[PDB]
């Protein structure tokens, strides 16, 4: 194994939120990088919403990929643009064909994946920038490559990200560090749609149960004070 | 008039050197009916089905207005459930609880039942470790001859965990609580002829007192903690205990390099993990619950408690230090630095247990003239 | 079961108050704080040796096991 | 269409019909916004 | 040393008068054990999805060992179920068992648990008629204003009935029997400070007798009754009382031409669709079960049974055929022979109860000077 | 509540026999059967005309409803 | 709506069964026939075993026909030869290709059709014995058809069967009747598999609780006749 580092973020403190900003950035990654061979099928466009695109923002992706649905009145199916309500566009039908569109490999899910991985975010950012030539000794099939935080160190991952790979809307720098944490934080939200709402109870219960606690431990020590304060004595002839 | 069955919870005798450990004795009111409470309104979106079943979660903590915390209300607040009992019972031994055998008993039903019904609670998402959690605990029924393939594949629905195998959990998964909550009253029953035992292990009859203001309140104050400890986890860490790879859907095509069942199991798991056979580690393994049956006829001391015999505390510490350690034994994998533990501690176990503390009492006795 | 019927008493006195007459917290730091102590040095010999163990066996463990992974000069 | 877990469905004698001869006085133009579309939640009154 | 409570069944003083009705008091206990037996057998293959549920149903009466019969087992078993009620509840005021006011409370609330439970029960398997029948009767609930809207979405898990709306019951539907379970204790608590109630009506605390020759086997061969008229019906007619169109698939884009729910609402459902107005009819609904909550209020003779009522058996018997009536009226369609009739039978068992009974024992008293 | 502190009784006197010493169905037909008769000549004619009146509006909720479905001269 | 008769069978009796010949031929109707538009989806061949033929001729009628299973390791599906545990050939993959090779009708199933109609059998074999010429004063679209037995007296049901529309195996004759005989006999066992035993434990059941009724009936009168005779007095001074 390789244990990853303990990198900070944005959200790491115990009520700190997700830069919502990195993730209108983070969603421009997915759908120019991995959704040509990643199956998000957890997730719609419609849960963008309040979080880094809006209504009808979002919805012009919509009706950008064409869908498979509605069984014609003939009784056949066909392509329509696809709605707020449509999950994401699947990139194959099935996972066999992702394993003859690689080495014999498959990819995985990445709704769940942080939260299904040691680490989470840790490991997939040094994952990406944890690329380096190989050691000596050491030797690889074709369509695998080296990474240490990968089990077995041997991956048919094909580097997906490097610099000036792709260029984002603000026209921030598309490094292969700054794509790197968008895109972590944007899974991080994945298998968590709830973090801007998990702090805010996360709040109000201490200042509750802070606030209660020593009442309820003083209405406690309120009546047990009659034996708290009890006195006997022992009077035969 | 019901109203006098309901005097046990308000007017009745208890005594008054009661500690903060007997809040426990009642969380698990609190524990059972939230924990129903919860589960009842989640399974209002659960499916049965393996199709639909790991998706039909997900169909909570995203599109349910705020029910993705009664995920972990729930499955947390199972392990916190857990918290209370293994603090209520190793108390029954450090105050001596077990000299009442009609209750004890009782108490041991509860935790089969229980630890056969988390079993089954667990697998419902299809993890990937559900499924393999499944099969390595309920792969060892066969090791009895000429019947553990028969009970086996009867309860797999066939030859191997499937669709079939998932529903006829759910129903045994969704009820036995029920039967807990009436077991819970019937716990309760044996009690109400003879009451509590306090720490000092002395039959207190003189200086037994109300319950609506003191004990309630208190146990109250207890329930806080709970919720507090309860909902510190869900909202700060629900990820702590609840393992990674249960989010990973299920493919019997493919294991993890490492399976350890949930982490109550693992001190009773790393037992069995122990024995290189197959069959000789798995009596020692319901042999290490159902020793508490066996413990009764072990209170050597002619006193109780275990406040006023200070080797018995010597020992019982050091038991938790056995229990806590093979419960992170058992946890992590099978090599050489850690076989050598288990091959004792394993023994430890059976050992403080029938020899050193039954030893105590003749000893102690012998050191008093009694 | 109730009161009334559990057993004997005979000459013996209960003084108590009520609880508005008294605070609920008097002497908590002022004499609380040695109580404490003193619950702690009748427990911590009979406890903490123990977890003492688990500290290093739970040190040692790790140890021998980090260092078998690691090669061997051959 | 199916719709809502409901039904959906969807001129020149139309306008014919006499409103106050009907039960419920009301033009037809009153219920749509073009005449040649015409929707309703097709469900019957009754039960 | 729980053995003295189990003394209720065992050696309970109870008269020796007694028909052959009171077999029927027990047999519940044997129903609802039994169904919640066969039930918990038989939610061990159902799904609680949209897509499989219907076939799921399939799954059992095709490839399960001798599973077939557990449908039926079940489902006309809630019919054999109904036919103790009505044969239990009518008894009561034939003989005037509801002058026991804090049972008689208890025994409606059990009417309502479970003719809103039974209602979840029949909708599961997606018949064509558990749609509709669903959709008609929760429907009603918009009758009110400014929330009837809201509390009818909000239990349609949406703005219609769908996959949500099914295992939301599915839930509350597996469940209840349970709290019937323990309910039925309570029910036979506040009895027990009072014991049973003869045919006569005469306090016969004199002549009360042991409970476990006697009325044991004289419950077991009501049982054995019970077993056989259930045995032959799923044996050699299924099919009866369980409507055909159940056996369909579920479409919400088509109708059956006539719409009926389960025989048994049919006395109560033709009473709405008596009144043409909407909720003119749905508080008289209600009315009609709640009515017996109602009943004891006017006890007017200061006898207490019909044995020795003459006039009170001419209006009893009577009211049987409203009921009798109503429930064929009810499963009829909508047409002018018969919208004559519950334009009457509705008015008439409103009108038995609350005028006609109690002006017999008004003049009964009078007959006989007190 | 029990036997024991019911209530009062007075210069009563119970006879029976172990059922050994007696057959189970004697007299079965021969005292039954009148004994029935008996029991139905007293019930019969306030429970019966209710169910008569049904057999007659079940037979006219037919025959009207039958005939309104066919048609009439026009 | 009209009310069909109750035409016997060699199965209406209370302790009667199939005569599974009969079922035997009438399965070869369903594939000769009705197998074009009507998608029975609740069976497969296995369950023909011990009913109407055996395991390896059934099994020849799986070779017969192809079946859309298997996603291969390219990732697409393809077509094999069905096997026992396979249902029947559905005809058209989705309802509404069936309404487009209709009039706009569509077939349903007939797997549980029979329970799902008032009558079940006779209605189903006087329906199809049931066309007729329409009467005076009626008029109908194209594709539909009349037929009294259905509601409305209008139907998109062509006419489907006829004598000498096909020849069976053992060469009984092929009139409209005989083989209307074997179908509805067939239907009947679609949604009741369990007719054979449904029957040995409907008279297992009797010569029990038949037999048991009297003695316990007897145990009933036996402990109660202390007080069937016992007396009484009155003997206060
Ligand atoms: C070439 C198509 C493709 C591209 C583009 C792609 N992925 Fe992968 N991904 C795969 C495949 C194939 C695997 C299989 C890895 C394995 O089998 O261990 C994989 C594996 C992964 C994993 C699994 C990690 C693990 O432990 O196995 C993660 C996380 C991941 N990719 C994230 C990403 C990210 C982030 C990007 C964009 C920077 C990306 N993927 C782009 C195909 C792709
Ligand atoms: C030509 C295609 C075709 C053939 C062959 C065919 N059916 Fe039909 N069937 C249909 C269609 C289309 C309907 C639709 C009827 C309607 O829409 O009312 C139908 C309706 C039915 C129904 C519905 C009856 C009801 O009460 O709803 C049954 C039963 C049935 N067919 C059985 C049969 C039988 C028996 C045969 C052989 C004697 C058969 N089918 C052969 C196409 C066919
Ligand atoms: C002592 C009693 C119980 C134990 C030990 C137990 C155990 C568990 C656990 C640990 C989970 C966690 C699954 C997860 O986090 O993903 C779970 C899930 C679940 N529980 Fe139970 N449970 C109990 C009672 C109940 C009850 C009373 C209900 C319903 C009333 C219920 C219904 C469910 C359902 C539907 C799930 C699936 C949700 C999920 O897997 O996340 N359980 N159970
Ligand atoms: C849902 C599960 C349980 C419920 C609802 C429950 C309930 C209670 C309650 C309310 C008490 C009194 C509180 C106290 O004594 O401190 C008690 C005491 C006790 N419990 Fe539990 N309990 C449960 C599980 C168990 C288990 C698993 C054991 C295992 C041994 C057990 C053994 C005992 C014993 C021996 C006592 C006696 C207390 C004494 O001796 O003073 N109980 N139980
Ligand atoms: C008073 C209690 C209950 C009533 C009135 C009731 C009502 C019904 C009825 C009438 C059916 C017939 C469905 C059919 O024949 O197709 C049914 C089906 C079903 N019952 Fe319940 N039920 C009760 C209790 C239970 C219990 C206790 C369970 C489980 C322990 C259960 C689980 C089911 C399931 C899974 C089905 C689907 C089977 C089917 O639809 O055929 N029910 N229920
Ligand atoms: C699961 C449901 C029920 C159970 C388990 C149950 C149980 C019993 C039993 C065992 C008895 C004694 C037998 C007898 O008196 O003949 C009884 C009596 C009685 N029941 Fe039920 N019952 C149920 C439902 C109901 C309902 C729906 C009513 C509605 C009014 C009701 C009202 C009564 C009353 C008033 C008595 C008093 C008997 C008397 O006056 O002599 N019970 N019940």
């Amino acid at each position: 194994e390789l244990h990853p580092p303990s990198y900070p973020w944005s959200h790491r403190g115990l009520l700190s939120s997700l830069d919502h900003t990195s993730i209108r950035r983070g969603f421009q990654v997915y759908k120019q990088v991995c959704s040509s061979c990643h199956s998000m099928d957890y997730v719609a466009y419609r849960h963008l919403v309040g979080v880094c695109y809006t209504e009808d923002e979002a919805k012009a992706l919509a009706e950008e990929v064409e869908v498979q649905d509605g069984p014609n009145e003939d009784g056949e199916m066909f392509m329509r643009p696809g709605k707020l309500s449509d999950y994401f566009p699947k990139p194959y039908p099935n996972p066999e064909a992702a394993r003859a569109a690689n080495n014999g490999a498959l990819p995985p899910d990445l709704s769940y994946i942080v939260r299904a991985r040691h680490g989470g975010e840790d490991y997939v950012f040094s994952l990406l920038t944890g690329y380096c030539e190989p050691p000596t000794g050491v030797s690889l099939r074709e369509g695998l490559y080296f990474n240490p935080y990968f089990p077995g160190q041997a991956i048919g991952m094909a580097p997906p990200i490097y610099n000036e790979v792709l260029e984002f809307d603000d026209g921030t720098p598309a490094t292969m560090s700054q794509v790197a944490k968008d895109v972590c934080t944007f899974l991080r939200w994945a298998a968590e749609p709830e973090h801007d709402h998990r702090k805010r109870m996360g709040l109000k219960m201490l200042l509750m149960m802070g606030l209660l606690l020593p009442l309820v431990y003083a209405m406690k020590r309120h009546k047990w004070s009659v034996l708290k304060s009890r006195k006997l004595a022992y009077r035969p002839p | 008039l019901m109203k006098i069955v309901n005097n046990a919870f308000i007017d009745l005798p208890a005594p008054s050197n009661i500690s903060s450990w007997w809040n426990f004795g009642s969380l698990l009111g609190i524990c059972l009916i939230l924990q129903i409470l919860t589960g009842l309104f989640l399974a209002m979106h659960y499916t049965s089905d393996t199709t639909t079943a790991f998706s039909s979660v997900t169909h909570i903590c995203r599109d349910v207005n705020y029910g993705w915390i009664i995920r972990y209300m729930h499955a947390n607040g199972a392990s916190m459930f857990f918290i209370c009992l293994y603090m209520h019972v190793g108390r029954g031994l450090y105050y001596g609880s077990y000299t009442f055998l009609e209750t004890w008993n009782i108490g041991v039903i509860l935790l089969l039942t229980v630890m056969a019904t988390a079993f089954m609670g667990y697998v419902l998402p299809w993890g990937q470790m559900s499924f393999w959690g499944a099969t390595v605990i309920t792969n060892l029924l066969s090791a009895i001859p000429y019947i553990g393939t028969n009970l086996v594949e009867w309860i797999w629905g066939g030859f191997s965990v499937d669709k079939a195998t998932l529903t006829r959990f759910f129903a045994f998964h969704f009820i036995l609580p029920f039967i807990i909550m009436a077991i819970a009253m019937v716990h309760l029953l044996f009690l109400h002829e003879t009451g509590s035992n306090n720490p000092t292990g002395i039959s207190s009859d003189v200086d037994k007192i109300p319950f609506h203001p003191y004990y309630t309140i208190k146990d109250i104050l207890g329930a806080l903690l709970l919720i507090l400890a309860l909902m510190l986890l869900v909202l700060f860490a629900p990820d702590l205990l609840g393992d990674p790879d249960n989010y990973t859907p299920a493919n019997p095509l493919n294991t993890p390099p490492h399976i350890k069942p949930e982490w109550y199991f693992l001190f009773a798991y790393a037992i069995l993990r122990s024995i290189p056979n197959k069959l000789g580690g798995v009596l020692a393994l319901a042999f290490s619950i159902l020793i508490l049956a066996l413990i009764p006829l072990l209170h050597t001391s002619k006193q109780r408690s275990m406040m006023f015999r200070p080797l018995s505390q010597c020992l019982f510490w050091a038991l938790v230090a056995d229990l806590l350690t093979l419960t992170w034994i058992g946890g992590q994998p099978v090599e050489h630095p850690y076989i050598t533990i288990g091959q004792l501690a394993s023994v430890l176990y059976f050992l403080l247990i029938l020899v050193l503390m039954p030893t105590a009492g003749t000893i102690e006795n012998k050191l008093l003239k009694w | 079961r109730q009161f009334g019927h559990l057993t004997r008493v005979r000459h013996v006195i209960t003084y108590s108050l009520s609880p508005f007459e008294q605070r609920a917290f008097p002497h908590y730091f002022s004499k609380g704080i040695p109580n404490v102590l003193r619950r702690t040095r009748a427990c911590i010999l009979r406890v903490a040796p123990p977890f003492v163990a688990f500290y290093l066996v739970y040190t040692w463990g790790t140890q021998e096991f980090e260092k078998s992974k690691r090669k061997n000069p051959a | 269409f199916k719709w809502r877990g409901k039904p959906l469905f969807v001129i020149d004698q139309e306008a014919a019909v006499e409103v106050s001869q009907l039960r419920d006085p009301q033009h037809d133009l009153e219920r749509v916004k073009k005449p040649e579309w015409v929707i309703l939640i097709g469900v019957c009154t009754h039960l």
